[PDB]
């Protein structure tokens, strides 16, 4: 019955304005005892209050954001609004909205949230992965299966999309969480298979990056001893 | 700001265990009125936090009667009598008497299951890197339990511990390890100026250490 829906844009430049929209239903801003708050939580990590909005347009905002920070209201459109200024790298986070108990002393009991928007402040421009293939140590050894990976560095934004064999090789796979090398991003990926597998077979990384409309295919290939 | 702080950090559960989660505020949480504002909120992966204790002992409307919570001032408890699969994910405890809001840094409720030892794969940089001027040497340490692990870069005997990333998976769905990866990065002139290649793991499940390393020149 009650449904919170947030909004925005997903990428900004440092000192940028963020301004982003919690689109609601369920319940109506204008009746005593409703607030909207937003949240933010930074990948990982834990959540931070942002600000909280009354159904008396009263407002409340975290001290330590205050200057930056202005909660707003469209009671007729169901909007509650957040601007943000000056924005800088910190500010990357998913921000949620979410209503709280519906009671009458509201600052606690956040039952319904939002599905949350990813915000990422960054300056980076746009670039495409480099994407090596992880072939096993020039070598020789005579085990059942082998493991093989795929190395994707110097990208941005995030996400990157990494499958094996165009997705029909699926198992033993383990692709990792990108990491943040530098304003640009890195992930890697392994595979388990079989020996008889491989090089018998072809096993391909394949890495496409949307937001660059780039697609690398890399087959992975036996070392030389150069 | 009122210091919400949460221990464990990380509890390791079988399905069907009791689970006690402890939150202790850096100041007392009683109002002008009596009634104090202590919370629980739940979040799974790829969902959004759900509200499940308030008031420090009232259960939510829709939450199971294995979710109990009790304490008071400083020193609070969230206890959950038999640990079913849909309860695992991090629990936050909450404040709302005193503006800012917070929220303690959460507890990760995760799957016990029998050690494992990681299965490590070291890969010398790939000819194709070299060529525009990089050098990275990357290991992989799948498939291990519990989560704790340390990872050690040598080069030719000598650690390393500048540009080396690492990242690591979320507990497995099927098969409850963990696995990482860590790359160590270099300059293709630094990578060159040396030989031996060693990727160290340290895990409870052995007293020695699982090592994985190359020579550069001769294989």
């Amino acid at each position: 019955q009650v449904t919170l829906k947030e909004s925005g844009p997903g990428i900004l430049q440092p000192s940028q304005t963020l301004s982003l929209t919690c689109s609601f239903s369920g319940f109506s801003l204008s009746t005593s005892g409703m607030g909207v708050s937003w949240i933010r939580q930074p990948s990982g990590k834990g959540l931070e209050w942002l600000a909280h909005i009354y159904w008396d347009d009263d407002k409340r905002y975290n001290p330590s954001l205050k200057s930056r920070l202005t909660i707003s209201k469209d009671t007729s459109r169901n909007q509650v609004f957040l601007k943000i200024t000056s924005v800088d790298t910190t500010d990357t986070a998913t921000y949620y909205c979410t209503r709280s108990s519906g009671s009458i002393v509201i600052a606690t009991g956040f039952a319904y949230w939002g599905q949350g928007t990813l915000v990422t402040v960054s300056a980076a421009k746009t670039t495409a992965p480099s994407v090596y293939p992880l072939a096993p140590v020039c070598g020789d050894t005579t085990g059942s299966s082998v493991t093989l990976g795929c190395l994707v560095k110097g990208y941005f934004p995030e996400p990157v999309t990494l499958t094996w064999n165009s997705g029909s090789l699926s198992s033993g796979v383990h692709t990792f969480p990108a990491v943040l090398q530098s304003d640009l991003y890195t992930l890697s990926s392994s595979v388990t298979v079989t020996s008889s597998t491989w090089p018998s077979q072809s096993i391909t990384c394949n890495v496409a990056h949307p937001a660059s409309s780039t697609k690398v295919d890399k087959k992975i290939e036996p070392r030389g001893p150069t | 700001d009122v210091m919400m702080t949460q221990t464990p950090l990380s509890l390791p559960v079988s399905l069907g265990d009791q689970a006690s989660i402890s939150c202790r505020s850096s100041q007392s949480l009683v109002h002008s009125n009596g009634n104090t504002y202590l919370e629980w909120y739940m979040q799974k992966p790829g969902q959004s936090p759900m509200l499940l204790i308030y008031k420090v002992s009232n259960r939510f409307s829709g939450v199971p009667d294995r979710f109990s919570g009790s304490g008071s001032g400083t020193d609070f408890t969230l206890k959950i009598s038999s640990v079913e699969a849909e309860d695992l994910g991090v629990f936050y405890c909450f404040q709302g008497s005193r503006v800012p809001l917070t929220f303690g840094a959460g507890t990760k409720l995760e799957l016990k299951r029998a050690d494992a030892a990681p299965t490590v794969s070291i890969f010398p940089p790939s000819s194709e890197q070299l060529t525009s001027g990089g050098a990275s040497v990357v290991c992989f340490l799948n498939n291990f339990y519990p989560k704790d692990i340390n990872v050690k870069w040598k080069i030719d005997g000598s650690e390393r511990q500048n540009g080396v990333l690492n990242s690591w998976t979320d507990q497995d769905s099927k098969d409850s390890t963990y696995s990482m990866s860590s790359t160590l990065t270099l300059t293709k002139d630094e990578y060159e100026r040396h030989n031996s290649y060693t990727c160290e793991a340290t895990h409870k499940t052995s007293t020695s250490p699982i090592v994985k390393s190359f020579n550069r020149n001769e294989c």
